[PDB]
């Protein structure tokens, strides 16, 4: 049951640390990505007023 | 985006409000002026004896 655990937890942990790390990239992505949407959809909006 | 564009269509709305007015104002004048020329054209009592 000791091996049962080390395997079990160690397993779902490997899969949810996968989960979270992949969204941590996606997350840091979505800031820098909406930061560029900012400047883009701002230059686009700006000469749209003129 | 919004603040800037809000102000846009907003300034225009105002300058095209006084535009709205001037029209309605001038026409109201020309109606009344014509109507004053009309009224005076015939007896200010003739309108009465016609009524």
């Amino acid at each position: 049951a000791m091996s049962m655990a080390v395997e079990s937890t160690g397993n779902a942990k490997a899969e949810a640390e996968s989960r979270a790390e992949a969204a941590r990239i996606e997350g840091e992505g979505s800031v820098l990505q909406a930061k560029l949407k900012a400047q883009a959809l701002a230059i686009e909006t700006e000469a749209e007023l003129e | 985006r919004v603040k800037k564009v809000r102000e846009m269509e907003l300034i225009y709305a105002r300058a095209q409000l006084e535009l709205e007015v001037s029209k309605a104002q001038q026409l109201a004048n020309v109606e009344a002026k014509k109507f004053k020329e009309m009224t005076e054209a015939l007896g200010p009592g003739t309108i009465r004896d016609l009524a």
